[PDB]
């Protein structure tokens, strides 16, 4: 067996680099608004975030014009506002603003959710950060804005399958077979992730 | 209201030094203390050195502690401001507020405001007011002093306004409009809801809530209508406002809900009707001005116990550098 | 669908749509 | 072969000559090739439809159970049988694609019709 030092070496030094020159994502959370494009990558940003990318704004940039970075307010994605009836919204405990960006804004900020009007205890990270779907909930008409108040079949042949099952082992049993989603929940798909799992570029 | 800060305990009184410091921090990409900021703020003397002082709070703003920068700091730095110009360059910081990173919703604003007061200045101190209403502020009773200012400016503004500043007038009237208490206050965001539903109706929606304390849902007429009924139940610029609307790109509205262009001759009716009710039952300038007259009881005791408790703040941070220090 | 769903969808895509029918046939010949 | 984490996957397989399309649907790695090696062979399913009109399609539902409960995705075109099976349910897919024939049928009449 030889040991290949070198090739160790190389990930070492490669590890550092990543922990030092990292970008910090004033750069690389950047938008060319008028070519819908990116500095850094250099790829173009998908059709249907055009028209809101344009006209709407940052989560960071938002609490920017605020004391203590907003740190005790209420604050909402655009997109939830236009999907749901329900008030749907983040609250703010921390935020992480990115530096290096002239007029602060872009890095990272987090609290305790609530996706159509139910709440979480502890706080996540949360996602969409960098996004520009996002509105400032105001405190007059905060209370007004946060206002808030099983079984089915088996398939064909696995019931008849069971059936046949239930034959063979002795008992008759006219009660039919059947499975329950009152344990399988279906939060959809537009409820967030959570940024602590996900990889940054 | 001078006196009671001055005694501002005592530090290092030079600032070539801390500045020399401050450079090296910087050119290592290492983070600076907001001790050392306030420490600097407090030393300040002259215009050259106000300046500096700008600067530095603006390196500060981007730099690893764009937090920390504490109330007190920019306190002192509005009472150095006070001292010498103040109505340039505090402003000019206020306007930038993201860079400068001061944010002094506070006492700061009233004094600045009393100030102005004091010598003129308009046009700043409607600036100024803008800038407070976009701001998330008005717990204090600073509020009514502000609906009086902007109700002077309105006195000689009497023109076509324009975009931002009809949306400006609007954001003011209605955040300090808060006044339960008097009919006044009611009248006052009345108007505010006016503005905005001229604004929304000539130009949109968006123009309205982007960058304000405001929201997005539609009915603003409607609110204001509704706001004018409860009065009732326990003018002329809203009417003027409605036979404007009355004489002849993406949607954030549906196609089930209503488009609130087709629902004028109604809402004029509705304006009309609640009108002769207020007739049936039963100037602004001179109300803000009695409002002042009375009320206005201070709240000196607060601001003294702020005070404290900053000084021991300051005093525990002191602490905490001796004994990093010493541990050094 | 009830009709304010089939608005937000409309609202959703609004360059980017198409009319359509309400229930399809029952045969097909 | 150790792989980035690929999940397990029942799929379909060409074991066919070229115009002669045969099926061989197994539980495979995800990042395996189509026709390289698998984990389990499961039940052949057949497309051309043989002598007298049948399509038939073999299935081991007792290991395909063990493979899911083990954790093992299922692609579409899978999916699809085991629902035209009865075992798991007819996929939204099928029955949408289902409903625009129709539609198109419709059409297609309402044309005739016009015509005549």
């Amino acid at each position: 067996v030889r040991p290949r030092l070198i090739a160790e070496l190389a990930r070492r030094v490669r590890a550092l680099r990543e922990q030092l020159n990292r970008p910090r994502d004033s750069q690389l959370y950047a938008v060319d608004y008028e070519t819908l494009t990116r500095p850094f990558s250099g790829r173009r940003l998908p059709v249907r975030a055009w028209a809101d990318v344009r006209r709407e704004s940052r989560l960071l940039q938002l609490l920017g014009r605020l004391p203590l970075f907003g740190l005790g307010r209420l604050v909402t994605r655009k997109s939830w506002l236009w999907q749901h009836d329900e008030p749907c919204y983040w609250r703010l405990t921390r935020v992480r603003p990115d530096y290096t960006a002239q007029n602060l804004d872009h890095g990272k900020a987090w609290g305790i959710l609530t996706f159509k009007g139910k709440t979480e205890s502890e706080a996540r990270e949360i996602e969409h950060v960098m996004y520009h779907d996002w509105r400032l909930v105001p405190k007059h008409e905060e209370e007004a804005f946060t206002a808030f108040t099983a079984s089915v079949p088996y398939p064909p042949l696995l019931r008849a399958m069971i059936i046949a099952e239930r034959q063979k082992n002795g008992d008759t049993s006219t009660e039919e077979p059947m499975l329950n989603v009152q344990r399988i929940r279906m939060e959809p798909w537009d409820y967030p992730a959570k940024q602590e799992d996900k990889g940054r570029a | 209201d001078s006196h009671k800060w001055e005694a501002r305990e005592k530090e290092h009184y030079c600032l070539a030094d801390l500045a020399s410091l401050m450079d090296k921090t910087f050119e290592r990409k290492l983070p600076v203390s907001s001790l050392t900021i306030s420490r600097l703020i407090d030393n300040i003397s002259s215009r050259e050195e106000i300046d500096h002082a700008e600067y530095y709070l603006y390196k500060f703003r981007h730099s690893p502690n764009c937090w920390y920068l504490r109330n007190w700091t920019i306190h002192t730095w509005i009472r150095q401001c006070l001292k010498y110009d103040a109505q340039d360059k505090a402003l000019y910081t206020l306007v930038n507020k993201v860079q400068y990173g001061i944010f002094p919703d506070n006492f700061t604003f009233n004094l600045l405001m009393d100030s102005f007061i004091k010598k003129e200045n308009y046009k700043d101190a409607l600036s100024v007011v803008f800038e407070v209403m976009m701001q998330e502020a008005f717990e204090v009773p600073s509020t009514q002093l502000l609906s009086l200012y902007v109700l002077f400016h309105c006195l000689a503004k009497k023109t076509d306004f324009s975009w931002e500043e009809e949306r400006n007038f609007g954001a003011s009237l209605l955040l300090p409009g808060l006044k339960q208490k008097n009919s006044v206050g009611f009248s006052s965001q009345l108007y505010g809801y006016a503005l905005l539903g001229k604004v929304e109706l000539q130009q949109g929606l968006r123009a309205v809530y982007h960058n304000m304390p405001l929201i997005w849902k539609p009915g603003y007429l409607d609110r204001a209508l509704q706001v004018m009924e409860k009065v009732a139940a326990s003018e002329a610029l809203d009417v003027l406002g409605a036979v404007l609307k009355a004489l002849t790109k993406l949607v954030e509205q549906l196609d089930i809900e209503e488009t609130e262009q087709s629902k004028l001759p109604q809402y004029l009716e509705r304006f009309k009707a609640l009108h002769s009710k207020l007739q049936a039952l039963g100037l602004t300038t001179q109300l803000v001005k009695e409002k002042l007259s009375t009320c206005e009881a201070e709240d000196i005791a607060t601001y003294e116990q702020n005070l404290q408790q900053w000084h021991l703040d300051l005093v525990q941070l002191i602490q905490r550098e001796q004994q990093q220090r010493e541990q050094a | 669908p009830p009709e304010r769903e089939l608005s937000r969808l409309r609202r959703l895509y609004q360059g980017h749509l198409q009319e359509e029918s309400g229930p399809p046939p029952e045969s097909m010949p | 072969k150790a792989y980035r984490g690929g999940h397990l996957t029942i799929r379909l397989a060409l074991g066919g000559c070229t115009n002669r399309p045969f099926y061989r649907i197994v539980a495979a790695h995800n990042k395996c090739p189509r026709d390289g090696r698998f984990v389990e062979q499961l039940g052949s399913y057949d497309p051309l439809p043989n002598s007298h009109g049948e399509k038939l399609v073999a299935l081991n539902l007792d290991r395909i159970r063990h493979w899911i409960g083990c954790g093992a995705h299922l692609s579409k075109p899978m999916e699809k049988l085991l629902g035209l099976a009865g075992f798991f349910p007819l996929h939204p897919m099928m029955i949408t694609n289902a409903e625009r024939l129709r539609r198109k049928r419709a059409r297609e009449v309402l044309l005739a019709s016009q015509k005549t």
